[PDB]
RNA sequence: GGAACCUUACCAAGGCUUAAAUGCAGACUGCGAUUUGGAAACAGAUCUCAGUUUACAAGGUGCUGCAU
RNA sequence: GGAACUCUAACAAGACUGCCAGUGCAAACUGUGAGGAAGGUGGGGAUGUCAAAUCAUCACGGCCCUUACGCCUUGGGCUACACACGUGCUACAAUGGCCGGUACAGAGAGCAGCCACUGGGUGACCAGGAGCGAAUCUAUAAAGCCGGUCACAGUUCGGAUCGGAGUCUGCAACUCGACUCCGUGAAGCUGGAAUCGCUAGUAAUCGGAUAUCAGCCAUGAUCCGGUGAA
């Protein structure tokens, strides 16, 4: 009985001009800190700099991205965009785990294509286990 | 009372000059237990009201910088 | 070296490690080595002995030492021996400044009895 | 010509190199994203109001009418009694 | 709220109205300890109620209410924003 | 017309505009919030507010 | 929606009974500074709207919001 | 020195699904275009049984005391403490701390006062002394930006506890005020079933102001402004 929805449209940012990194952003965010959020992912960027540019990155926020999702325990197709999203919180939130020195240290899983894979094989695993639904 | 002058009762002070200018007499009594300790209290015997009742305290020397009523507890737990 | 009695500052930065002496912190830490003449942001590992004995020269000018701690001790032990509120509330071992003795007195009391 | 920002708080009057309130375009807008937001492609603007990203907005809306164009309507909720902000209340048991 | 302790406070009131040259000339000071300005509640002037004082229209928060509701003090609006 | 004030946004008006035959000057609004009930029902308040209106 | 006194309605101890405030009833006239006993309240002196008897009320944050 | 803008405060226009498309006898929904706005623009004041809270805001029917359960004072208690449940703040860290440079406000208050400026003091503060009973005078924001350090743990995180020395208010700071200052570094490295709030300038986070005013427990209550999500 919500009726609606409007999806809450976005705006691009300066730098690689890319709608993609917003929402990134959007999803690191802290108690509202979006400029310290933005100088933390270009930090981690530049780290990503030793291997190429964001498109390495972008490439492995696909191998985070489920197809099928269990919510009897019965198994469906999550949507053509909740895909990112379920991603990047799934990066960002095993990336926090790693026992670096700084957040754009710990960051650098994206070349790890490493605790972000694992959780879409467990999903895919829970989902063809309950296959006869 | 906080080093802008020292902050004596004036019926305390005036009732123990006397006293401590005779010598050696009774207790003194008071109510007033916000005076501070004077070198004039030295070796002198209070009754100070508590809170139904007057406790005795008996100035030594090491006091001097306490008030009158640091002593004289006012609540009787256990 | 042992500026202190025992204490070793052990490669940390010149404040950082001085602060580590008991009796002796931040503040005083900073005077002694701005009036002493040696940089805050350089180590402890590279200081020449001139300016090690410069600094203990100074350090010896505060009461900072175990001298202190007892110092302190026989004020409480004054205090208490005497009959004073605080001296009964060191000895029973509750807050003394005013705090109420209900709850969130667990770091004055101790763990549940 | 002239323009008028008007975004949350600040104001912003556009007289159409950059300059603001005799400063430069970076004295005022030091972060990327503060330079940006003059999404457009002799100008004073005369800013005063609330904050940097205020300011960027309202010059941007007077540089758009200037010619995006649309004001945005959002404004600071106001605080409601027996709550602890405007839209949040507070915490309660046994229920 | 009752009649012997709202004159109590009038009874402070005009006792704390000499010695006003006297307290203006942390010593030399034997008083009544009532000529004090440290002792002198606000009390709503209509009632004497104590917990809860305006220091503009002098009366307690209930009083303020039934007269702002009922029409008594000029200017008082039901305020919304 | 040096200022003159009251507490109606339309009888110092008339005042003003009798006294310019024989500039708005921001308003003074005070705001009150006053606890409804005499008993504890705390989460219940009023607010009251005072216009102060002047002029010249 | 401001407990050091005051708020204060509670407790211990000193001082009051037609009352610590307010109307009245019948007389006797035109606020201050100094001194003693005191923890104060209050008593005893100088001095220069106020002070004193008689019968009247008065008063209570006393009990029941299951009389209002 | 100016009457164009912001602005203030009075009057007006503008949003009526009215415009364009399909459904329907009709109300009326589903999309587009114009516009600052949309389909109640958004937010508030409005609010048609539980013998529910108050005889402690106030009044009042009935009962009780009046050498008093009435009344003036001093001192104390309302802060008591082996334990518990509720409401909050802070920290458990390096998208963080520290010393530095650099900006951007709003509302509200000010002779029961706000303090420019100078001199003393690390500091709270003190003395002298303008302006202002208020779009005139005063009250100096943080987060943010740039640069260096720390490079991971009970730590340069943390802030309780305790000793000494001072400032302000007040007759009075021990019971029981606040602040500054030099010492010191306790529990705390994301918290068990169980439970709470939130659909847009919202949550989250940072700062400022007002109310009671001698001072103050203010981390409570009522508001405002900044950054800003899924």
């Amino acid at each position: 009985r919500k009726r609606a929805a409007k999806k809450r449209p976005l705006l691009p940012d300066p730098r690689f001009n890319d709608q993609l990194v917003t929402r990134f952003v959007n999803n690191l965010m802290w108690d509202g800190k979006k400029s310290t959020a933005f100088k933390v992912f270009y930090d981690a960027i530049d780290i990503i700099e030793t291997k190429t540019s964001l498109e390495i990155w972008k490439d492995a926020l696909t191998n985070v991205m489920p197809h099928v999702e269990v919510r009897f325990q019965i198994p469906m197709q999550i949507r053509p965009d909740r895909k990112i999203s379920m991603a990047m919180k799934w990066l960002i939130l095993y990336a926090r785990r790693r026992n670096e020195k700084s957040m754009a240290q710990r960051l650098a899983s994206e070349c790890l294509a490493g605790a972000a894979v694992k959780k879409r094989m467990d999903t895919h695993k829970m989902a063809e286990a309950n296959k006869a639904f | 009372s906080l080093k802008k002058g020292p902050f004596v009762h004036y019926k305390l002070d005036k009732k123990v000059q006397e006293n401590v200018e005779s010598g050696k007499n009774s207790v003194v009594k008071t109510w007033s237990r916000a005076s501070m300790i004077t070198p004039d209290f030295v070796g002198q015997t209070i009754a100070v009201h508590n809170g139904r009742q007057f406790v005795p305290v008996y100035v030594t020397e090491n006091m001097v910088g306490h008030k009158l009523g640091e002593f004289s507890p006012t609540r009787s737990f256990r | 070296a042992r500026i202190a009695g025992i204490n070793i500052p052990d490669h940390k930065h010149a404040v950082i490690a001085l602060t580590s002496i008991y009796g002796v912190g931040k503040t005083r830490s900073k005077a002694i080595l701005a009036a002493a003449g040696i940089a805050e942001d350089v180590k402890i590992s590279e200081l020449s002995e001139g300016q090690i004995d410069t600094l203990r020269d100074e350090v010896a000018k505060f009461v900072v030492e175990g001298d202190l701690r007892r110092e302190i001790s026989m004020s409480i032990k004054r205090l208490m021996d005497l009959g004073c509120y605080r001296g009964l509330r060191h000895r029973r071992g509750l807050p003394v400044r005013g705090q109420r003795t209900k709850t969130n007195a667990r770091t004055r009391k101790g763990p549940r009895k | 010509i002239h323009k008028i920002g008007r975004r949350k708080t600040a104001v912003a009057r556009v007289y159409v190199n950059i300059t603001v309130n005799k400063k430069e375009f970076a004295t005022y807008f030091p972060t990327a994203t503060l330079q940006y937001k003059v999404l457009q492609p002799d100008v004073k603007v005369n800013v005063y109001g609330g904050g940097t990203t205020g300011q960027a907005e309202a010059v941007r809306m007077a540089l758009a009418r200037v010619m995006l164009l649309t004001r945005d309507p959002r404004m600071v909720e106001r605080k409601k009694f027996g709550q602890k902000k405007a839209r949040k209340r507070f915490q309660f048991s046994k229920r | 709220a009752k009649e012997s302790m709202k004159a109590r406070e009038v009874k402070r009131e005009k006792t704390v109205a000499k010695y006003a040259e006297k307290r203006k000339a942390e010593g030399l000071q034997r008083l009544p300890k009532n000529a004090s300005p440290v002792r002198l509640h606000n009390r709503c002037k209509l009632t004497g109620r104590p917990r809860g004082y305006i220091r503009q229209f002098g009366i307690s928060r209930v009083t303020f209410r039934e007269m702002a509701n009922n029409g008594l003090i000029p200017g008082v609006k039901k305020a919304s924003w | 017309r040096i200022k003159l004030k009251s507490y109606d946004h339309m009888l110092v008006d008339k005042s003003a505009e009798k006294i310019v035959k024989t500039i708005p000057l921001p308003t003074h609004k005070k705001l009150f919030t006053v606890l409804r009930s005499p008993h504890v029902n705390k989460k219940a308040r009023e607010q009251f507010e005072v216009m102060s209106y002047k002029r010249l």
